[PDB]
């Protein structure tokens, strides 16, 4: 019976488990979990910059100036935009918004606008501009989208309406305009006096026209009439020309793109809380140094890479043997 | 495992060896105790640290979903977008899960190899001055003091030194 | 010369081959082929539910009611739709179908319609409705799409035609309408008496109008004239309004979506056989428990995953050594 | 192969061992025959069954082509759709083919390791009561009956028991 | 002290390095670099067939026949098309080109046209055809797109203009036409005498019409007017019919697709050099047998597969040990 | 490495062995020198040649970007196209880089295994007619001439032949 040296290996009281191709549920002495599965359940500032919280307003409601969205008439730079799935306050006067999804996509790379009064309402001296609707009422009286101008007959006449704006603002500018599609001929006559009217818009690259369509339609927000909006990005130093014999809904303002960068519209019913993050998801903010997470695929900011995994655990130590 | 040492001929681990992954337990007239082999532990630590960085770094070139919207007249386009974002998501989940599984397999076998190689290193040094018991231990054909055990643990055992002492023990 | 115990391994008469990264064409004692390469060459019922076999009819021919498609006037729930590459019976009266591919895409998630008589033909009391064409003839006489109504002059007059339908059916409803584009002015006058006519359609969300275009075009099915069809999905409890002074091709029916779920249109020249499957491809039905197949990428039902591979064989046993 | 046993120092397989992947052939005064080692066979079977499930299950998160149509004025969109569906198809074919190749490599080497480890287990038990012939066989320095062979095959060989009998044989 | 045989392995003076999962920067005795990182910096012939070098011309400038593009009036088969990012010579008369990106996509699979005089200018006997503009001037005088015909008043009258062409050419034919949108009413009257004009185009499958839009727009190349171009592919044995009361810009020529195959439009500011390749990138031509390259993703011809990698080196030998 | 031979118990390589990856150095009364083992070298060469072809061939089913253009009113479609082409590019870069890394790991270990197996082959043949020094060398218990060295290098060493000569040397 003599002396001994034995070779052996570490064991401990670790219960950490990993999988292999050949075996599952192996206990190891040390392991590294590389998957973040937690978040704080809140919508936060992103690097100290708050999101734009639309509340009950849609993108269209904001930019057109639905009177229910007046808190948004001037907003500071944002880090992302929060929009509800079905915002209540959009087109108060019913209708449509051409290339709307394209406009929202643009907003993914815009972090601020400066709203510029490009076509001041008071310069429409040959037309009435006080036009509004009970569908956009404020304090019981007819009103209208704050950023738009409904031109109507003045003194029983509607002369050719021409407005133009040269973009001297120093950046590309978003401009929206509309055409009013009445319910009937009496509406057309009372509002515009003219028939067979048109709305023409022209820049160096855009030439888009419209003839209003009179037709009885199902009532929405009380009206069978509609307003159809369109938009363009006016390049620096380019001019936009509006020309109409009736039915033009003119912009008073343009939105100069004043800051660009990676942003996004987050779909959420929630509200901004007093918290800070580098990584925001629609479910809540992530604070981790782990390389992967499984929280949500639609994240904004400096985030880990998303995977569908329930677990990602790397063995680092050896098989833990009793 | 692949190399037959861990949960193999060395049947279990040592709770009493807290300072390393692999090492020694000695027993002599002066007493007994555990000691980690620092060299092999460090070499494995370096490899494992490299492994984890590699697995992470290769999956930093990963797809990100971008939020886009589509009209009720753009359902094919919407579906294409969804199939694409989901498709990449599935590919990257697959890459991550597979990489972790395959590399976990290799990590356990790496440790097994490191134990076997350490054992073999000591074996090939002690030669016939010891009996191989078959359990990870070598029983000496001579008294082996603390300084003697210390020589084995750092590969300075003098076999040419104990050569004659052991053969007499081994034969008598 | 003494006793022996030897350690060894199994060998057999297996000729099963596998590949590795280091070696190809290795014989192994046991292997598992995980790739299905066979099918029954037939189009079958899918879980006991037969497909809708259009035969020589296109989707448009079916839904408009081309008289050559009369067997399809009422069809039961289906599991997939079989359509030929170039069906003969589509628009018998030549023309076009706006957003047709979008309509076909909708059908991928629809498994049944209930055809509802939304605008019964007899209620057009101020217009002629018996209008047809030799291009859609039946038994040698002019006829017309069974589901549509060609309104024409009655008593040498064409009053404003207005029809409306409130979708009380309990599901979303597909509705198609058209506008007739004549070859010449004499055709316009003989059919409608009016000039500068229009067709307007309006729901809560859709406002789409048209002015017919008179122009000489190459003859198709004998005609230089055309009919241009459009469609919409009318939401539950929404109303559709049609208004026209000429050239309207009105729907008589709507197609209520009565069953939804995963379906699809399979392009095939073949015919349904009396067989049953859980997995249908355009080439034939698959019956397997194997996880992969290489039969065709376009499958319907509960199928294995498709790969381009010619072989997928996993070694399970060891190298088979003589 | 990687572990040097299969088609290695054990030069060929046994048609005569039909009841397992690995095992024994013994030869003594009472006769000769084959017997599978049930323990190592079962452990390999369990691993292999796990492997196949893993390879299948990780590729259940696979892309599916959906049938869509496009107008003659939507050729770019049609091409995008086609490039996408083909692209994923190529990725998944690659994943499947590679996984099968890499894992086939590992399966053959796993079996090789299992044979080597079984051999080593018996070797480390018999010690110098046998000669290692170099061909997978051990030749006994004593008569080893059926009960004696049975002890080796389940790891209950009594070396302390045959110790003296064999040394005399080994030396005389 | 006795004889010895030792087992060992090769070492050499290789400094070739490779990476593994477990270790980086390992020196090996032999290695195989599988990544091509070099190119010749030139645009070349592709298998002896030169590209079509547009120079300062755009695709539109070429096909319409902008007078600055006269070198391109007849061009031989090409292997790829070279176009600048912002070619100077496109629509000399300002306007737009409908479905332009679709047209460019078509060109990816076209390697030659035969320009066919489908509607010879001299057959417009009831209209003036010598119409041009200072915006497309040649040697100080007004001129016009070489492939197009600007029909104007003859003898103070503009009768209905009708032209038709049956595609007997033996292949599908690309045909372009336009509509002129004036700046004002005096321009419309001086050019066409008629008002409320239209341009109609019809084939067996296409029915596309237009009413010119008169409107003041920002000046481009000196003009507030515009020309809006459209195109179609006319099938073999199909007929195209043009009909107009004013504002038609007629094609004189069609482009018969005379060779098909994989091609492409390469965006480049560079010029063709006297060199030959099997693989062309926008940065330069690749000549390699290596399976991967990292030069540019947009390649034409028989090329290696592109990856973003900075290095791909496979160990073939063993660890090189001092 | 995994098998413990290369930069392991065989501590370094041989600049003097220029004609193969693995082999011998012998030393006797007649002299000394290097010789590659042709059989094991060729078998490894064949495997390595197969490996490189495999890695290349499996990534010939790779995505290609096609040049398309989009209007200023098709930004979502443009972004979808870009995300798709970039997405596949990232997937294929990942596949290529990972495959090369994983297979480089396996290539170094393959060579290590081949050296260990060659060593073991010679060991199992010489048996106790030699001493295992622990450094890759075997020292003979007899004079082993050039013809004798040549028999070992091609596996025709006659142990039954030198059996008695060596035991006397080994014991005396
Ligand atoms: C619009 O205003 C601009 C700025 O005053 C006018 O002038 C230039 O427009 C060019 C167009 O590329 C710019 O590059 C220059 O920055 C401008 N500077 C000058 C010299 O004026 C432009 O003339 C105006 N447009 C019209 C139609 O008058
Ligand atoms: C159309 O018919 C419906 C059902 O009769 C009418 O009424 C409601 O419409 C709302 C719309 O959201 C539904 O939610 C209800 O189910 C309906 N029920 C009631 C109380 O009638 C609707 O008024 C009709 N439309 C018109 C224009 O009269
Ligand atoms: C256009 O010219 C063609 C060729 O002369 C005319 O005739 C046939 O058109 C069909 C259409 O599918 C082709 O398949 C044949 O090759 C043509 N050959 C014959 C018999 O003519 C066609 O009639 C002409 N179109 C018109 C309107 O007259
Ligand atoms: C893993 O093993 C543990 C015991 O070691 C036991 O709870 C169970 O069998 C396994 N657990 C899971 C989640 O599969
Ligand atoms: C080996 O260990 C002993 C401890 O007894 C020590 O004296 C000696 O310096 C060590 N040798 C090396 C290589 O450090
Ligand atoms: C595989 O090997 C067999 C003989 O073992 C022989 O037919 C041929 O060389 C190989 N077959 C194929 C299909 O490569
Ligand atoms: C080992 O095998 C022998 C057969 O001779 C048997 O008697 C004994 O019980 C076995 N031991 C174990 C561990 O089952
Ligand atoms: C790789 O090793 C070399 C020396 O072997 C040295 O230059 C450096 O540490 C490493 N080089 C790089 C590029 O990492
Ligand atoms: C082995 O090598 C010797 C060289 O001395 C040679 O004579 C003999 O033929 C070789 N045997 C084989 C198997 O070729």
């Amino acid at each position: 019976p003599g002396d001994q040296i034995c070779i052996g290996y570490h064991a401990n009281n670790s219960t950490e488990k990993v999988d292999t191709i050949l075996e599952r549920n192996v206990t190891v002495t040390h392991a590294k979990d590389i998957l973040e599965k937690t978040h704080n359940g809140k919508l936060c500032k992103l690097n100290g910059i708050p999101p734009l919280e639309l509340g009950d307003c849609s993108i269209a409601g904001w930019l057109l100036g639905n009177p229910e969205c007046d808190r948004l008439l001037s907003v500071p730079e944002w880090s992302y935009i929060m929009e509800k799935e079905n915002p209540r306050d959009g087109l108060c006067y019913p209708g449509s918004f051409n290339d709307y999804e394209e406009l929202k996509h643009l907003l993914s790379s815009v972090k601020h606008f400066e709203k510029v009064k490009i076509l001041p309402k008071d310069r429409w001296t040959q037309h009435t501009t006080t036009g509004g609707s009970r569908a956009c009422a404020v304090s019981g009286n007819p009103s209208f989208f704050r950023n738009m101008v409904w031109l109507t007959e003045k003194g029983s006449n509607y002369p050719v309406a021409k407005g133009s704006y040269n973009n001297t603002s120093g950046e590309q500018m978003l401009i929206i305009w509309g055409v009013h599609h009445p319910n009937d001929e009496t509406e057309q006559r009372t509002l515009y006096q003219n028939v067979g009217t048109y709305v023409s818009v022209g820049t160096s690259t855009l030439n888009k026209r419209s003839t209003p369509e009179i037709a009885t339609r199902p009532k929405v927000n009380g009206l069978g009439s509609r307003m159809e909006f369109s938009w363009t990005l006016l390049d620096m130093w380019d001019t936009i020309n509006f020309e109409s014999t009736g039915n033009l809904i003119a912009p008073e303002y343009g939105f100069k793109i004043s800051k660009r960068g990676s942003s996004g519209i987050m779909k959420t019913e929630g509200t901004l809380e007093n918290c800070e993050t580098k990584c925001q998801t629609p479910l809540g903010a992530i604070n981790t140094t782990l390389p992967f997470h499984n929280v949500h695929p639609l994240t904004i900011g400096e985030c880990p890479k998303y995977v569908k995994s329930e677990k990602l655990v790397l063995a680092t130590g050896l098989r833990n043997v009793p | 495992g692949l190399f037959g040492a861990i949960a193999g001929f060395i049947e279990g681990g040592w709770q009493g060896m807290v300072d390393g992954w692999y090492g020694y337990h000695h027993s002599n007239d002066q007493g007994s105790g555990y000691a980690a082999d620092k060299e092999s532990t460090q070499k494995a630590f370096d490899g494992i640290t490299n492994k984890v960085n590699s697995v992470i770094e290769k999956m930093n070139t990963q797809f990100e979903a971008v939020g886009k919207e589509f009209s009720n007249l753009e359902r094919r386009l919407e579906n294409l977008n969804k199939k694409m974002e989901d498709g990449f998501l599935d590919v990257w989940t697959y890459n991550a899960e597979l990489l972790v599984l395959m590399e976990n397999e290799r990590t356990l076998d790496f440790h097994d190899s490191n134990v076997k190689n350490l054992y073999d290193k000591v074996r090939m040094q002690l030669r016939d001055n010891v009996k191989e018991l078959g359990n990870g231990c070598f029983e000496f054909y001579h008294k082996c003091d603390d300084e003697c055990m210390n020589s084995v643990k750092n590969g300075t055992y003098d076999y040419p030194k104990y050569e004659e002492e052991s053969k007499l023990n081994r034969n008598e």
